[PDB]
């Protein structure tokens, strides 16, 4: 019952009104629930040091009754006493408005990346990295391989090959399982020609991976450069699985196409 | 605890009076409709009118 | 099952109240918990029934009064059916039915 | 036990220049304690009951300047610190008068959901006990019939208090409302009859309602426009909404859903 | 099934009506007519 002093017009009983609006945000919650949603007023106004907190309880408010983006762009607005707590049933109530916007909206930036992109505020991609750590340091791969895709994103996956889990396989399993679950080229083929080239770069080059990608791929050269690479390490017993399996896999006008860039 | 609910029901008492002799009588005076409704004024039974 | 309890359980000492709970009642996300069981659900619509019987029934909660005594299931009459007997022409006598 | 306040509070100050330092004063309220309810130290109470006051005062001569915005403030912070069900007064010789004046200001605010949201707040004093607030109740239940004459009888038999304010918006709101009902199928009423149905025996408010509406000043008359002719004979409204709603008919008929 | 959680705790019609509208009116017309015999 707190509701009624917002015309104070003298600017430190806005602090001290939103002093109960986290505590006893129970209780009366209920009566500041739809009658005064006055947060905006103070929130555009000249009047600082409110509109921080003053978002918060609005991102309290809407969120349970419906208005998701409503508790979303004050989530986002709300500022630096809006994610200092994480030790509630909160954040999680938060990030899947919060990630679920930012994976749905980064579909059409993987549609049109260049121009009409997204005017974030500076959280709004900001806890999808700092969440992505949380992720990353809290032991768990099998699901940091995940979000890495979730995010659409392209060197944030070349990112995490290299982190605090190893590569015997892991990641080379991670193309096995997300070659089947692939939806469409266009979202494939930019993944697939940015790993196979780091693939390279490693310390055991694995050649039916890179190989398999390439005809996947369409490059009828990159399999002539490392070949060319194989014909300078000199050895055909392991130039032997990248072409078996190239006359086995590949058709008659991709090897067709490819043997231009072998014999020259 | 129905009894504020049941303080303002003289409101519908009174139209269904109102209703009741405006729907049985035709061409009924003032000066009859508060003495047969106890109204004790007919200077406000033009006005329930 | 957490939607549909707990607003009864909210309600049945704030009609008892004065507080401004009932406007938050009508915009409330929860006033549909999905089939609560025939038994806080058939007694919610009666709740639910008192609050614009305080709030000045307009014939809109008459069927929602009814509905309330039709979903009820067969063991006595004197705690609740009593009431709505008695409530739900309450709010018909305000009509003129 | 910083007052500041117990010198000019009861004598009247009619908007002197005491209400800048009365409000910077309620602002030095604040930075002492907050206005929350003070679950605990229920002994500590010269922050409500000694607040409160200042603060029931502050909704007392808010009406008294017409301070219609900021009064319901302090009047609405009155009502939510009576909600609190810590043992304080019960009420003292103003709560009735406070109360049931939010109810004769919100009566005249043409909000009657809210004029009876109020009546779980005291159910026993309505009728058998607690006259003061039995009037205002009888008084809009004497609104809701055609009661005219009564309410005006009760326009200046206040045993309250003043109440001025409320019952002149009271008059405003059935002047225009006997205004209204002067639009009947009427006969011919003379200068006197209709003339003496407000409160008035001969000034030009007569001529005010007789040029703000019909019923045209003429000798000793009020002219009848009781016409209600245009509107029947509608056939085409049914001959499209029923044409829709056959169709709407024929939709749930045959076709499988 | 059945516990509805408790807050608190022909032959029949047609003289009902009669009830309704003959509730307390005349009740035993026996005796006022002839009293409206000289009167009326």
């Amino acid at each position: 019952g707190i509701i009624s002093l917002l015309d104070e017009d003298e600017p430190q009983l806005k602090e001290f009104a939103l002093h109960k609006l986290n505590a006893v945000v129970n209780d009366f919650w209920a009566e500041i629930s739809e009658s005064v949603d006055k947060i905006e007023v103070l929130y555009e106004d000249e009047g600082f040091r409110s509109r921080q907190f003053a978002a918060l309880v609005a991102s309290k408010v809407f969120y349970h009754l419906g208005a998701f983006e409503e508790s979303l762009n004050y989530a986002l607005g709300a500022g630096d006493l809006f994610n200092v707590n994480d030790n509630s049933e909160y954040v999680e109530t938060i990030i899947a408005k919060c990630i679920d916007h930012y994976t749905k909206q980064c579909v059409e930036n993987a549609d049109l990346p260049e121009g009409e992109k997204k005017p974030i505020d500076q959280r709004l991609e900001g806890i999808v990295n700092k969440m992505f750590q949380r992720c990353l340091d809290d032991h768990k791969y099998k699901q940091a391989i995940g979000i890495a895709l979730e995010t659409r994103r392209l060197d944030v996956f070349e990112k995490t090959i290299l982190e605090s889990n190893d590569v015997p396989g892991m990641l080379a399993y991670s193309l096995k399982l997300c070659m089947s679950l692939m939806q469409n080229k266009q979202f494939r083929n930019k993944v697939l020609r940015v790993l196979v080239k780091i693939y390279m770069n490693l310390e055991k080059p694995d050649f039916i991976n890179v190989c398999q990608c390439l005809i996947f791929l369409d490059d009828p050269q990159a399999v002539s450069d490392i070949l060319e690479k194989l014909v300078k390490e000199d050895n055909l017993l392991m130039a032997y699985q990248i072409c078996f399996d190239l006359y086995e896999s590949a058709s008659q006008q991709f090897l067709s196409s490819v043997i231009q860039n072998l014999r020259t | 605890g129905t009894y504020t609910l049941i303080i303002r029901l003289r409101h519908n008492v009174i139209k269904t009076g109102v209703r009741m002799i405006s729907l049985s009588y035709s061409r009924i005076s003032l000066a009859d409709i508060a003495q047969k409704l106890q109204l004790d004024s007919p200077e406000d039974a033009e006005f329930i009118v | 099952d957490g939607q549909a309890t707990l607003l009864n359980l909210l309600l049945r000492n704030y009609l008892h109240y004065s507080l401004y709970d009932q406007a938050e009642k009508l915009v409330s996300k929860s006033v549909f918990p999905e089939q609560a069981n025939n038994n806080e659900w058939a007694r919610y619509l009666y709740y639910t029934g008192r609050i614009k019987a305080i709030q000045l029934e307009y014939s809109e909660a008459r069927r929602t009064m009814t509905n309330a005594l039709r979903k009820a299931p067969q063991h006595t009459a004197v705690g609740f059916k009593q009431t709505v007997h008695k409530l739900l022409i309450v709010v018909e006598l305000l009509l003129g039915e | 036990m910083y007052e500041q306040l117990k010198g000019e509070w009861n004598r009247k100050s009619p908007n002197l220049s005491k209400c800048g330092e009365e409000l910077g004063r309620l602002k030095l309220v604040l930075l002492e304690l907050n206005f929350l309810p003070t679950t605990g130290t229920k002994l500590t109470k010269q922050q409500l009951i000694l607040a409160r006051d200042i603060l029931e005062i502050g909704a007392q001569w808010s009406i008294l300047r017409k301070d219609i915005p900021s009064f319901e403030r302090y009047m609405a912070q009155l009502k939510c610190y009576y909600f609190d069900y810590k043992e304080q007064l019960p009420e003292s010789a103003y709560m009735h008068q406070l109360l049931g004046l939010n109810l004769l200001f919100l009566l005249s605010q043409n909000r009657v959901a809210e004029f009876h949201t109020e009546l779980e707040r005291l159910p026993a004093k309505d009728i058998q006990t607690n006259v003061y607030i039995k009037h205002p109740v009888s008084l809009e239940q004497y609104l809701m019939e055609g009661s005219y004459n009564k309410v005006f009888l009760a326009k200046g038999n206040i045993p309250a208090e003043s109440y001025t304010f409320f019952i002149d918006i009271l008059l405003d709101t059935i002047r225009d409302e006997i205004a209204g009902c002067i639009e009947k199928a009427y006969e011919k009423i003379l200068f006197t009859e209709a003339t003496r149905i407000l409160f008035f025996n001969t000034p030009k408010k007569m001529t005010d309602y007789a040029k703000k509406r019909g019923w045209v000043l003429g000798p000793n008359n009020y002219y009848s426009f009781a016409s209600q002719q245009q509107k029947p004979e509608d056939t085409t409204i049914p001959s499209t909404e029923l044409a829709k709603q056959v169709i709407e008919y024929a939709r749930q008929l045959e076709m499988i859903v | 099934m059945s516990e509805k959680k408790q807050p608190v705790d022909e032959d029949n019609w047609d003289d009902d009506n009669v009830e309704d509208d003959f509730s307390n009116q005349l009740r035993a017309e026996l005796e006022k007519h002839g009293y409206k015999m000289e009167t009326s």
